[PDB]
């Protein structure tokens, strides 16, 4: 089974102060599940569409629409590069081969252990940096592919 | 306006887009994301047209026609070769990713995009890369789902969840990966789920009751028929193959029903194809069952009849005008009964009273959408009437588009209207004993016994006008709710008073009839809508007769010797245990009947009535319109030994063979004639259809598609020789393809959709006068009786407060759609649809019996201990018990008797 | 809002105005103005068909109008030093200043500050600095990806 704990729906009420329709918090409820769980179960379309008062099929589509609101479980830290076509010209392919040798796993999938788990993401908007790779909260820019392991380890 | 079509001038209407303007005056441009009732979104791009500056310019530019509007002097091209490029390369675009599925397909020969790829002219594939796969889903006993044939197109959504107002199909995921479907495996949630299977362009929603008895559309034999399932009279093209009815699809009328059945209609034909309905006349003879012919039934039925001292007939609601008639006649019109119980019957006097006597227009189903304000009175339409509930979310939805019309946003361009309408909405007030599936959009719902929403009834009539009766006892806040209602009635240009008889309350109908009384008075253009129960419940009211309990006074008082009992199970309006001993105390039983019931066990002789795919005949819906149905398919083609005549056919062969000892098998015809004759408020019944002499330009009416294929060997197993083709003398229609199913036919039944082309139910656009508006040359069916120039008297019969009283349990009616129509209930695939039966309790009811939600509970009615497990009911009252009426054992009679010992199992 | 330039009463003017941050959840098409507001909705970030536009009926179906953050920062400076300074900062047909600059395989990239009319090999060859050591400048998107 799912339950909201209450900082949760604390956190998804006062969302809803914000808007004129409480249907306009349900991308902030997603994302403030998947912050508190790592990524939003199956109960907790339901859970969310219970307290905003949308039918579960909105919070779904939604859920399933946007690229950062994860439906399947993930591991610890979600390694994000950017292969947009900036970071290209300045070779992301290195670090993508990097983090596949070091982690031993494709882009879309998590290791075995649920440390890593590795996902292209767009451009990051730090283009003059690249190549960029956004782990869970910080972005890290003038990438080489000598420094990932040294990168890697810091995220225990 | 004025619109140039690749250099012809054509008269439009201004306020529609080009698409549907085009598409009216017979211009072939394909589309994908349009529907006439869903409006405009232009996702799919694949009308596009060139649109000119004016008419001295070249270069023109790609539009789409379902988004532009048709404007006065509008210089277009559909068959401009860039269109006609742009146009195959959306074909082609959504074939890369289509499966090679359309052998094993059901919508093979009835898809519109097979028709919308061969009429671009794309067949040839370049593309060479992967198809992109999906899993499917399960959506329940009556729509497959195969997401691979999906194109993307939106259809389902928007119908499903902006017109049906359902909440468990949405569009899920991104790119090109775009999910249609559930949020997870389950039954969709819709009344109107099954209308997918028409809006949906590809084979991804698909019906699966005629998937399990597949066969194409060209192999099917449709006829124009009428839905028998309740009282609303939606149109719907019935097809059959090998004898069996396999499909129902919706027929078009733009007065009633125009794109839309619900899933009751649609997936509750199978009692048709029971393999236990009588198919030939048995007389029992001590233990023994003889078979008997059509003559010797009849000489036999004859004989014993004529040697009784007095026969009474025992009509339905089920049956048609003209077997009711037929029945009589053949008893006399003083030994003629209606076979519903008194109640039952004074509800639906009281109905027929104040449509055709109120001196308010009582409107059409497609016209409720009009209306400004709606206030349901004890109705559970959603379960009872459910096309009506549709219609009220249209007319709920009218607010947004009145807002977005005062903005200058087209009719056609939903998203806008959407939009700009985000949660106004016009007022709907429901009443009922519990939560009804209309509180989604329900401005306010009062859960409440039948005496008390009666008593907001006449409440709402008194602070509408003050000459009503008033009501003492009324709370503030209530009062206050009861302002509410007023000030959004008052104001109102168009209100409307939907209630019935299935609330099983007088006084709710009187209530309703109170209302509409003060808002005719205050100047509005108010309109009424009652709901019956059957098929042809208006059509017996109107006709009458005594109630079924005075039939069963005289079989056991001795009066009556002999009773013909027509299409009526009798355990639906009357107790079984008193049904039973009438019956058998009666030295003479005769029952015309299509379905096995359980008085055939007490019948000394059983008729082998027609169903409505084997018969033709006339029902009077909810609203007073007559309506033709006709004969899909004639029983005795594929098996020569079935007897299974029309109701009224044996009937009027028993009058004459009783009178002068020969048979007549009369024509419906004659019929028609004779109840228009004899019954002057049914003469609107002669204009319902044509007579049988009917030609267009000679020829009759085609049941059959012109690619009707196996003429010589479908009964090749049987005999290699072929049989005769059936004569069809009753009707205008043939049993054949040689006849006339043109869209331009000066007609009005159309047996199916079919144009050159459009093989799809998009085939309905070439059979109208504009698309989406009425059938050309008017839509089938008259109205019997025109709105009465004066109205009625305000009822002063007020009823008191419900209260609660020990050891006394009000019957509360739950309806359900699945389960509460008895043929219905007969088919088997609404068998795995329909709920365990269970009884609803107040949560303080139930902790006073100490009973928990789950344990089974017994109560005596009529002497009959039966055992239900508890459902908890919040929101019904105190005092009252819930139950589902139809389903097995509880007769719909139950609702709003009491109840004796409820006791735990 | 601690200063009072923000919430209720703006500097005595009597003019309520409240500002909110809508963290998004990382699509791109949600930078398009009427996805942008579907998704503020909290909708499937689907465009919208034009007419209407959202100066009419936008975000909730009330007057919305959307604006990038750079022309909201170019306003301040309008309404402080006037429109005919704004007017003569560079001799074109675009008004005012823009953000520009070059990136990938140059000595500097980054983003500076030019008025309009300024050319492209200026900004590569002044600020950029040019290509790399032993790169040949092949091709070049004036505008990002689009
Ligand atoms: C696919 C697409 C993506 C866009 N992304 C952005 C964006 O990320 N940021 C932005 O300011 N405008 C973006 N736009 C432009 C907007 O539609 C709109 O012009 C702009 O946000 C506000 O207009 P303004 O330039 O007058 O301020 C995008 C447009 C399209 C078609
Ligand atoms: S949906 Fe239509 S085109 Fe696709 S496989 Fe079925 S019949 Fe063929
Ligand atoms: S499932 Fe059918 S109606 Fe829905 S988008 Fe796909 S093709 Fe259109
Ligand atoms: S609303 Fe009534 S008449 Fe219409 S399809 Fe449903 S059951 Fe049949
Ligand atoms: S292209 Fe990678 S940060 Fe922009
Ligand atoms: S029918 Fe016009 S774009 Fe789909
Ligand atoms: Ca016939």
């Amino acid at each position: 089974a799912f339950e909201l704990s209450a900082a949760e729906r604390e956190a998804i009420e006062h969302e809803m102060h914000h808007y004129e329709d409480p249907r306009a918090a349900s991308i902030e409820a997603l994302k403030i599940v998947q912050k508190q769980r790592g990524w939003v179960p199956d109960g907790a379309i339901h859970a969310i569409a219970d307290v905003l008062g949308i039918p579960a099929s909105d919070v779904e589509g939604v859920a399933t629409f946007y690229s950062q609101i994860f439906r399947q479980p993930v591991g610890r830290h979600v390694i994000r590069y950017c292969d947009s076509v900036v970071c290209h010209i300045n070779g992301y392919q290195g670090i993508q081969a990097a983090l596949e040798k070091k982690l031993n796993i494709k882009p879309g999938q998590t290791t075995f252990d649920g440390r890593f788990t590795l996902l292209p993401t767009c451009c990051l908007g730090n283009c003059d940096k690249g190549p960029n790779m956004m782990i869970d909260e910080d972005t890290h820019a003038h990438l080489t592919p000598e420094a990932i392991p040294e990168l890697l380890e810091r995220y225990k | 306006a004025t619109i140039h079509v690749d250099g012809k001038e054509y008269e439009v209407n201004g306020a529609d887009n080009l698409l549907e303007a085009c598409l009216s005056l017979g211009l072939d441009i394909p589309y994908f994301c349009w529907h006439p009732a869903l409006g405009s979104v232009g996702a799919c791009r694949q009308c596009a047209v060139k649109q000119y500056q004016n008419a001295e310019d070249t270069r023109g530019r790609l539009v789409m026609s379902c988004m532009t509007p048709a404007s006065d002097g509008t210089f277009i091209s559909i068959d401009d070769e860039e269109a006609k490029q742009f146009r195959e390369s959306v074909v082609e675009w959504l074939m890369t990713n289509h499966p090679h599925d359309c052998p094993v397909c059901e919508e093979g020969g009835n898809c519109h995009l097979q028709d919308m790829t061969v009429m671009t002219g794309h067949s040839f594939r370049r593309y060479r890369f992967t198809k992109r796969t999906h899993r499917n889903q399960d959506l329940g006993p009556f729509i497959s789902h195969e997401m691979n044939r999906c194109i993307a197109c939106y259809r389902c959504v928007r119908y499903y969840k902006d017109y049906a107002g359902g909440t468990d199909l949405g569009v899920y995921g991104a790119h090109d990966n775009v999910y249609f479907g559930r949020p997870e495996d389950g039954t969709l949630e819709s009344e109107f789920s099954g209308n997918l299977v028409e809006i949906c362009p590809t084979g991804v929603f698909t019906d699966k009751t005629h998937s399990e008895r597949y066969n194409r559309k060209w192999d099917m034999q449709f006829a124009p028929s009428i839905c028998q399932q309740c009282s609303i009279g939606c149109n719907i093209s019935p097809g059959e193959r090998y004898g069996e009815l396999r499909r129902i699809e919706n027929r078009y009328n733009g007065t009633v029903n125009h794109y839309f059945l619900c899933d009751r209609g649609r997936f509750g034909y199978g009692y048709v194809n029971l393999k236990d309905r009588p198919r030939q006349p048995v007389q029992r003879r001590g233990d023994d069952f003889i078979t008997l012919n059509a003559e010797q039934a009849m000489q036999g039925a004859a004989d014993i009849l004529r040697q009784s001292k007095k026969v009474i007939g025992i009509g339905s609601p089920r049956a048609s005008v003209e077997s009711n008639f037929a029945l009589r006649e053949l008893v006399g019109e003083e030994n003629f009964y209606t076979g519903i119980a008194h109640g039952e019957q004074e509800r639906l006097q009281l109905a027929l009273k104040v449509l055709r006597e109120g001196g308010i227009y009582t409107p059409a189903l497609r016209e409720i959408e009009s209306y400004d304000a709606v206030l349901v009175l004890g109705e559970d339409v959603t379960q009872t009437g459910a096309r009506v509930a549709l219609a009220v979310r249209q007319a709920v939805k009218g607010k947004a588009r009145e807002m977005a019309a005062a903005q200058k946003v087209a009719d056609w361009q939903i998203a806008a209207i959407l939009n700009i309408g985000q949660r106004a909405k016009h007022p709907l007030f429901v009443t009922n004993v519990d939560d009804t599936r209309l509180d989604d959009i329900a401005a306010w719902t009062y859960r409440a016994p039948v005496e008390d929403q009666a008593r907001l009834g006449f409440a709402i009539a008194h602070a509408l006008d003050n000459s009503a009766p008033a009501v003492d006892g009324i709370e503030p806040e209530l009062q206050s709710k009861i302002d509410v209602i007023v000030q959004a009635l008052a104001g109102a240009k168009k209100p409307l008073i939907i209630s019935g008889t299935n609330a099983g309350s007088l006084e709710v109908i009187q209530a309703a009839a109170n209302v509409a009384k003060a808002l005719k008075g205050r100047g509005a253009d108010v309109g009424i809508t009652m709901i019956a129960r059957s098929v042809n419940s208006m059509g017996l009211g109107i006709m009458g007769g005594g109630s079924l309990e005075e039939a069963l006074t005289e079989l056991e008082t001795g009066r009556a010797d002999a009773v013909v009992v027509l299409e009526n199970d009798l355990h639906r309006h009357a107790s079984a245990t008193r049904v039973n001993a009438a019956l058998a105390k009666a030295p003479l039983v005769m029952v015309v009947d299509h379905q096995r019931t359980a008085i055939m066990e007490n019948a000394h002789l059983v008729l082998s009535a027609a169903s409505f795919a084997e018969s033709d005949g006339t029902v009077i819906n909810n609203e007073g319109r007559a309506q033709r149905f006709f004969q899909v398919y004639d029983p005795a083609y594929y098996d020569s030994k079935t007897v299974m005549l029309e109701s009224w056919r044996w009937l009027h062969s028993l009058h004459s063979t009783l009178l002068s000892r020969e048979v007549d098998w009369t024509q419906l015809d004659h019929v028609i004639d004779a109840v228009v004759a004899k019954i002057p408020e049914l003469a609107g019944i002669k204009d319902a259809a044509p007579d049988a002499t009917f030609r267009i330009r000679g020829q009759k009416l085609a049941r059959e598609p012109h690619r009707y294929s196996g003429r010589t060997a479908m009964r090749a197993n049987i005999s290699v020789h072929e049989p005769r083709q059936p004569q069809d003398i009753d009707t205008m229609f043939t049993f054949s393809m040689e006849g006339n199913n043109q869209p331009t036919a000066h007609r009005s039944q159309v047996p199916f959709a079919w144009a050159p082309g459009w093989n799809s139910p998009q085939a309905w656009n070439k059979f109208q006068d504009e698309v989406g508006g009425k059938l050309r040359f008017g839509d089938p069916g008259v109205r019997l009786f025109e709105t009465s120039e004066n109205g009625l008297d305000y009822f002063t019969s007020v009823p008191a407060r419900f209260q609660p009283q020990d050891g006394k349990w009000r019957i509360a009616p739950y309806y359900h759609l699945f389960g509460s129509d008895e043929l219905s209930q007969r088919a088997p695939v609404f068998q795995s649809r329909m709920p365990q039966p269970y009884i609803k309790l107040n949560p303080a009811d139930a902790a006073k019996l100490g009973v928990n939600a789950g344990t089974r509970v017994s109560f005596s009615y009529d002497g009959n201990t039966v055992t239900l497990p508890v459902e908890i009911a919040e929101g019904l009252t105190a005092g009252q018990v819930g139950l589902p009426m139809g389903m097995s054992g509880i007769a719909p009679v139950l609702a709003g008797a009491h109840l004796e010992d409820l006791k735990e199992a | 809002t601690e200063a009072g330039l923000l919430g209720k009463n703006i500097m005595g003017t009597g003019f309520d105005f409240e500002l909110f941050v809508h963290t998004g959840a990382g699509r791109y098409i949600c930078g398009e103005e009427t996805a942008l507001i579907n998704s503020l909705e909290g909708r499937r970030a689907n465009p919208r068909s034009k007419p209407p536009f959202p100066a009419t009926s936008g975000a909730w179906g009330k007057p919305t109008c959307v604006n990038n953050v750079e022309t909201l920062c170019n306003v301040p400076a309008i309404l402080a030093n006037g429109v005919e300074w704004y007017q003569n900062i560079s001799k074109s047909k675009d008004a005012g200043t823009k953000l520009m600059g070059f990136s990938g395989r140059v000595k500097n990239p980054g983003l500076w500050e030019l008025p309009f009319g300024t050319t492209a090999r200026e900004i590569l060859e002044d600020y950029a600095g040019g290509m790399r050591d032993g790169l040949k400048f092949k091709a070049w998107q004036p505008g990002g990806a689009g």
